C-alpha cells in the first residue's frame, strides 16, 4: 500500500553536502576548460590554414614600385595626368603632385 | 518556436531506450565523420586544383607548406577510414539486433552505403597519385562489363578515350557533391526513423521504459565523439600511413603502373569478391550484389524474435559472416596465386550462402524450439 | 547573466589572443 | 672501413648466421653444382640474407 | 624479399629526426644523388631545419645557378638561386634524365621514401643490397644486381662506396654512415612535419590522458541516478 | 554559481591554452 | 512525446540524487568481474569462428609460401 514498502537502500550507490557537489563542478569547470583548450588551439591553426617628369613602377613585391623623376580604394594612379603634374587615380580622382601627395580628391593619405 | 520545436523533437525530448548499448553511438559518430570529411574535404580542396598539373603539386604543397595542410589532408584520409570503420560497425549492429525490419530507414540505408563508397573512389582518384590513377582505370573498367550500353557508358565517365584530366576535373564535382549528397540522404535517415524510434538490443517493446535523450544519450555520445577522435588523432599524428598504400606519394604515371595494385582495405573485399566471379560480368554483379544483399535483408527475417540476443545459432552464423568478411578482407590484400584464390571463391560462396540461405532456415529451427512453429 | 559577459569577454581574449 | 662490412661480418659469424650462411654455402655450392638444374638459390640466397640482415640491424644502426 | 626490421631514431614514437644527420643526408644528396634525381617540391626554404637553417639554406640557395634563373627568353640555365629559389635538378626535361639514366627513369627523391613500400628500409637495402647474384643474371644496360632491388636490375647506379663523399661535420664517411646519414635527410624532406607531428601526438595523448575520465566521471554522473534506480512492482 | 561557474572556466581554459601551449 | 506512450501500471520507481550517490562506482573493482562474466558467456561462442579464421590464414600464408617455393629438383 502507500506505507507498506519503504525506500530501498540505495547506500550501496549512496555516497557520503555541497561540498560534493562542488567537487563535481570543478570537474565540470575542468573539463570545459579542458575543451576550451582545445578550442583555441583548433580554432586558431585551424584559421591559420588561410593564412599566407614620368613614373615608373617594377611591381616589387608583388605591388606597384613607382619610380618618378591610391590611398583610396587601391587602383593605380595614372602618372603624366591630373591637375597637379604629378598623378591621378581614374577610379575616383585623387590627383597627386609629383612628390605623390594626396592634393585634390578624395584619396586620404 | 517552430525551428527550436524539430530540434527539441529530434534531440533533447526524443524518448529514447535505456539499455541501448555503445554500439548505438556509432551513427551520431557518423554524422560527426561526415562533418568532419566535408570540412577537412573543404581545405583539402582549397589551395587544391584539379588539374593533373597541378592537383598532385599543391596537395604536397598542402603536406609540405599549407598552414597545417599535413594536418588536414591526413585528418581527411584517416576521417574517410574512420567512416567507413563506423559504418560498417553500424551496419554490423543493424544486421545484429534485427534493425532492418524499419525497412524504409534500412533502405535509405543501403543507398546511403553505396553512395559513401563512391565519395571514397571520388577522394581516392583525386590527388591524382600513380596508384590512384590505376584505381581509376579498374573501376571504371568495371562498368564497361554491362553488356550493351557499357563501352559507352565509361567513356562518357572517363570524359574520353582513357582517364585523363578529363575525368579529374568532373570526379572532382562529384567528390564535392557526394558528400553532400549523402548528407542529405542522411537526414531522410533520421526522419524515417522517429516515425519509429529506435530499436534496443533485446529486440523488444521498450515503450515501458524511455528516457530523454538530452541529459543520458547526450554526455553518452560526447563520450563516442571524445574516444573516435582520440582514435582518429593517434591514427593521423602516430601512424598516418598504415592505412595508405605509399603509391599515393607518386605522381600518376600516365605511363607505368603499380606492379601490385589494390583498391583501398575499406572495399578490399569487395573486390575480392570480383577477383572470385570467372566471368566478369558476373563479378560486376556480385560485386554490386555484395552491397545489394543487405537491401534484401529486411525480406529474409522469417524469426518471430527482432533481435539476436536470444538466439544463439543465428549468433553463431552471424560471427561467421563476420568471421569471413574479415577473410575476404584479407583475400582482396592477396596477390592472384594459389591457394588465395580458393579461398576466396569459397569465402564469396558462403557469404552468400548464410546471407541468403542459413539465416532464414535457422530462425525457422530456433522458432521451432521454442514450440512456436 | 552580468557575468557572462563578463566571462565571455574574458575567454574572448584568450581565443582571440 | 665501412661499419656495414663489418656488422655484416659480425653477424655472419653469429652462429645463426653461420648456419644460414651454411645454407646458402650450401645452396651456392649447390648453384655451381648442376648445370641444366634451375638451382638459382635465390631463394635460399634471399633467406641466408635476411636472417643475416636481420642480425644486422639488431647490431648496425648503434655502430652507425 | 621482405626487407627486415631497422631500428631508425626518429622513428622512435615521441623522438624526432636527428637533423645532424639529415644535414649529413642532404650534404650527400647535394654531392651525389643530385646528379640524377632532384628535390623538386622541396625547396631551400623547405630544406630549412636543425640541418639547416635559412641562413645555411641561403648558403646552398645561393650555391646553385641551373635553372635558378632564366635569361631575355628564360631558356636553358641562366641565373643562380636564392632562398625562394626551389631545389636544382639535374635535368631541365624528363628526356635528359632518360638520355642520361640508361634510357631509364632516375626519379627526384622528394618523396621518394614515402613513395616506397617499407621505405627508409628499401632505401637503405638497395643503396646498400647489391649483394651477390648467384646465378641466372643476365643485367642488360647500366643495370647492379641487388636482391633488395625488386628486379636485382636496378640501375640505380650504387654511388655510395666507403669515403663516397666527405660529411663536413668529420663522421666517417662509410657507404653505411653515408647511407643511412642521408636517409635520414630523404625521409626529412618526405615529411617536413615529421617531427612538428609528433609533438602535436605528445599533447594530443596527455590532454586526452586529462580528458577522457572527466567526461567518463560526467557521464557516470549523469547516468548513475538511472543505474541506481529501483524497480519495484506492486499490484493492488 | 553557475555564471561563475562558466566565468571561472573560461578563465581557466584560458591561461590553461598558455600553459598547455 | 513524453506522456502517451505505454499502459504500465503499478511500476514503481525508486531513485537517488545524483550528487547523493557516490560519484563514480568502481568499475574494474564491481562492474568487470560481471564483465567477464559477461564476455565469458559469449566469448564461447564468438571466438569460435575467429578461432577458425587464424588457422586458414596462418595456413593459407605457408602454403602459398611453399608454392612460391621451387624446388631445386623441379626442372632439376
Ligand atoms: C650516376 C647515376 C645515379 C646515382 C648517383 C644515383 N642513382 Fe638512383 N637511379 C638511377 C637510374 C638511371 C635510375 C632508373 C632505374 C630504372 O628506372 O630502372 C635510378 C632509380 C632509383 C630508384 C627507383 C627504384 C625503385 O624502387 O623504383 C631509387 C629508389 C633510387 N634510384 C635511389 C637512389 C639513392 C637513394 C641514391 C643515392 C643515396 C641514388 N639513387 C643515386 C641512377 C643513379
Ligand atoms: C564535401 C566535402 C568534401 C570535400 C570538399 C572533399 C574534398 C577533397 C579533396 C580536395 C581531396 C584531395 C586532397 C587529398 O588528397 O586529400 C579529397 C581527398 C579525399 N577525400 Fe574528400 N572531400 C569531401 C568529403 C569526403 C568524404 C565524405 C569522404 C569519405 C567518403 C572523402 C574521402 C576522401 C578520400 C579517401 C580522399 C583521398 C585522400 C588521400 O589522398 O589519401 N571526402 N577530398
Ligand atoms: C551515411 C551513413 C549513415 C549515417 C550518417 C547514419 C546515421 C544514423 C543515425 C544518426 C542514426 C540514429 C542513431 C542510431 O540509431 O544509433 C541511425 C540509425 C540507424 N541507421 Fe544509420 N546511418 C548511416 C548509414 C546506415 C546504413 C548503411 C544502414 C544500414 C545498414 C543504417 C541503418 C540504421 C538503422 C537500422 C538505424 C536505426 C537503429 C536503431 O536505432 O535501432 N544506417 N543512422
Ligand atoms: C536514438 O537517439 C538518437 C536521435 O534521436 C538522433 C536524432 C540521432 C542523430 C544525431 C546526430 C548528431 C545526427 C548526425 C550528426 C550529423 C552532424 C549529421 C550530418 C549530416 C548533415 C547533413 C549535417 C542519434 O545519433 C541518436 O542516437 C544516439
Amino acid at each position: 500500500s502507500h506505507t507498506d514498502v519503504k525506500v530501498p537502500d540505495f547506500s550501496d550507490y549512496r555516497r557520503a553536502s555541497e561540498a560534493r557537489k562542488g567537487f563535481s563542478y570543478l570537474v565540470t569547470a575542468t573539463t570545459t576548460v579542458g575543451v576550451a583548450y582545445a578550442a583555441k588551439n583548433v580554432v586558431s591553426q585551424f584559421v591559420s590554414s588561410m593564412s599566407a617628369g614620368k613614373n615608373m613602377a617594377f611591381k616589387w613585391r608583388g605591388k606597384p614600385l613607382f619610380v618618378r623623376h591610391c590611398t583610396h580604394l587601391g587602383c593605380v594612379p595614372i602618372a603624366n595626368a591630373g591637375d597637379f603634374g604629378g598623378y591621378y587615380c581614374p577610379c575616383h580622382g585623387s590627383h597627386y603632385d609629383a612628390s605623390g601627395r594626396i592634393r585634390k580628391g578624395p584619396a586620404p593619405l | 518556436h517552430p525551428l527550436f520545436k524539430i530540434i527539441n523533437h529530434s534531440f533533447i525530448d526524443l524518448p529514447a531506450p535505456s539499455n541501448i548499448s555503445s554500439w548505438w553511438n556509432f551513427g551520431s559518430l557518423l554524422g560527426v565523420c561526415l562533418m568532419v570529411q566535408i570540412i577537412t574535404g573543404l581545405f583539402l580542396a582549397m589551395h587544391y586544383t584539379s588539374d593533373t598539373m597541378t592537383a598532385f603539386s599543391s596537395v604536397t604543397h598542402i603536406c609540405r607548406d599549407v598552414n597545417y595542410g599535413w594536418l588536414i589532408r591526413y585528418m581527411h584520409a584517416n576521417g574517410a577510414s574512420m567512416f567507413f570503420i563506423c559504418l560498417f560497425l553500424h551496419v554490423g549492429r543493424g544486421l545484429y539486433y534485427g534493425s532492418y525490419t524499419f525497412m524504409e530507414t534500412w533502405n535509405i540505408g543501403v543507398l546511403l552505403l553505396f553512395a559513401v563508397m563512391a565519395t571514397a573512389f571520388m577522394g581516392y582518384v583525386l590527388p591524382w597519385g600513380q596508384m590512384s590513377f590505376w584505381g581509376a582505370t579498374v573501376i571504371t573498367n568495371l562498368l564497361s562489363a554491362i553488356p550493351y550500353i557499357g563501352t559507352t557508358l565509361v567513356e562518357w565517365i572517363w570524359g574520353g578515350f582513357s582517364v585523363d584530366k578529363a575525368t579529374l576535373t568532373r570526379f572532382f564535382a562529384f567528390h564535392f557533391i557526394l558528400p553532400f549528397i549523402i548528407a542529405a540522404l542522411a537526414i531522410v535517415h533520421l526522419l524515417f526513423l522517429h516515425e519509429t524510434g529506435s530499436n534496443n538490443p533485446t529486440g523488444l517493446n521498450s515503450d515501458a521504459d524511455k528516457i530523454p535523450f538530452h541529459p543520458y544519450y547526450t554526455i553518452k555520445d560526447i563520450l563516442g565523439i571524445l574516444i573516435m577522435f582520440l582514435i582518429l588523432m593517434t591514427l593521423v599524428l602516430f601512424f598516418p600511413d598504415m592505412l595508405g598504400d605509399p603509391d599515393n606519394y607518386m605522381p600518376a604515371n600516365p605511363l607505368n603502373t603499380p606492379p601490385h595494385i589494390k583498391p583501398e582495405w575499406y572495399f578490399l573485399f569487395a573486390y575480392a569478391i570480383l577477383r572470385s566471379i570467372p566471368n566478369k560480368l558476373g563479378g560486376v554483379l556480385a560485386l554490386i550484389l555484395s552491397i545489394l544483399i543487405l537491401a534484401l535483408m529486411p525480406f529474409l527475417h522469417t524469426s518471430k524474435q527482432r533481435s539476436l540476443m536470444f538466439r544463439p545459432i543465428t549468433q553463431i552464423l552471424y560471427w561467421i559472416l563476420v568471421a569471413n568478411l574479415l577473410i575476404l578482407t584479407w583475400i582482396g590484400g592477396q596477390p592472384v596465386e594459389h591457394p588465395f584464390i580458393i579461398i576466396g571463391q569459397l569465402a564469396s560462396i558462403s557469404y552468400f550462402s548464410i546471407i541468403l540461405i542459413l539465416m532464414p532456415i535457422s530462425g525457422i529451427i530456433e522458432d521451432k524450439m521454442l514450440k512456436l512453429y | 547573466a552580468g557575468m557572462w559577459g563578463t566571462v565571455g569577454a574574458v575567454g574572448l581574449v584568450w581565443a582571440t589572443d | 672501413v665501412d661499419p656495414l662490412t663489418t656488422v655484416r661480418e659480425h653477424c655472419e659469424q653469429l652462429e645463426k648466421c653461420v648456419k644460414a650462411r651454411e645454407r646458402l654455402e650450401l645452396c651456392d655450392n649447390r648453384v655451381s653444382s648442376r648445370s641444366q638444374t634451375e638451382e638459382d638459390c635465390t631463394e635460399e640466397l634471399f633467406d641466408f640474407l635476411h636472417a643475416r640482415d636481420h642480425c644486422v640491424a639488431h647490431k648496425l644502426f648503434k655502430n652507425l | 624479399l621482405h626487407p627486415p626490421s631497422y631500428p631508425w631514431s626518429h622513428r622512435g614514437l615521441l623522438s624526432s629526426l636527428d637533423h645532424t644527420s639529415i644535414r649529413r643526408g642532404f650534404q650527400v644528396y647535394k654531392q651525389v644523388c643530385s646528379s640524377c634525381h632532384s628535390m623538386d617540391y622541396v625547396a631551400y626554404r623547405h630544406l630549412v631545419g636543425v640541418c639547416y637553417t635559412e641562413e645555411e639554406a641561403k648558403a646552398l640557395a645561393e650555391e646553385v645557378e641551373v635553372q635558378d634563373g632564366p635569361n631575355d627568353d628564360g631558356e636553358m640555365f641562366m641565373r643562380p638561386g636564392k632562398l625562394s629559389d626551389y631545389f636544382p635538378k639535374p635535368y631541365p626535361n624528363p628526356e635528359a634524365a632518360r638520355a642520361a639514366n640508361n634510357g631509364a627513369l632516375p626519379p627526384d627523391l622528394s618523396y621518394i621514401v614515402r613513395a616506397r613500400h617499407g621505405g627508409e628500409d628499401y632505401v637503405f637495402s638497395l643503396l646498400t643490397g647489391y649483394c651477390e647474384p648467384p646465378t641466372g643474371v643476365s643485367l642488360r644496360e647500366g643495370l647492379y644486381f641487388n636482391p633488395y632491388f625488386p628486379g636485382q636490375a636496378i640501375g640505380m647506379a650504387p654511388p655510395i662506396y666507403t669515403e663516397v663523399l666527405e660529411y663536413d661535420d668529420g663522421t666517417p664517411a662509410t657507404m653505411s654512415q653515408v647511407a643511412k646519414d642521408v636517409a635520414t635527410f630523404l625521409r626529412w624532406a618526405s615529411e617536413p612535419e615529421h617531427d612538428h607531428r609528433k609533438r602535436m601526438g605528445l599533447k594530443m595523448l596527455l590532454m586526452m590522458g586529462l580528458l577522457l575520465p572527466l567526461t567518463y566521471a560526467m557521464k557516470r554522473h549523469k547516468w548513475s541516478v538511472l543505474k541506481s534506480r529501483k524497480l519495484a512492482y506492486r499490484p493492488p | 554559481r553557475t555564471s561563475t561557474f562558466a566565468l571561472t572556466i573560461a578563465v581557466g581554459a584560458l591561461f590553461f591554452e598558455r600553459a598547455f601551449d | 512525446e513524453f506522456g502517451n506512450l505505454a499502459r504500465i501500471r503499478h511500476v514503481i520507481s525508486y531513485s537517488l540524487s545524483p550528487f547523493e550517490q557516490r560519484a563514480f562506482p568502481s568499475y574494474f573493482s564491481k562492474g568487470i568481474p560481471n564483465v567477464l562474466r559477461r564476455t565469458r558467456e559469449r566469448i564461447l561462442r564468438v571466438a569460435p569462428p575467429f578461432v577458425v579464421v587464424y588457422l586458414i590464414y596462418t595456413w593459407g600464408n605457408q602454403e602459398f609460401e611453399q608454392s612460391k617455393r621451387k624446388n631445386p629438383a623441379m626442372y632439376e
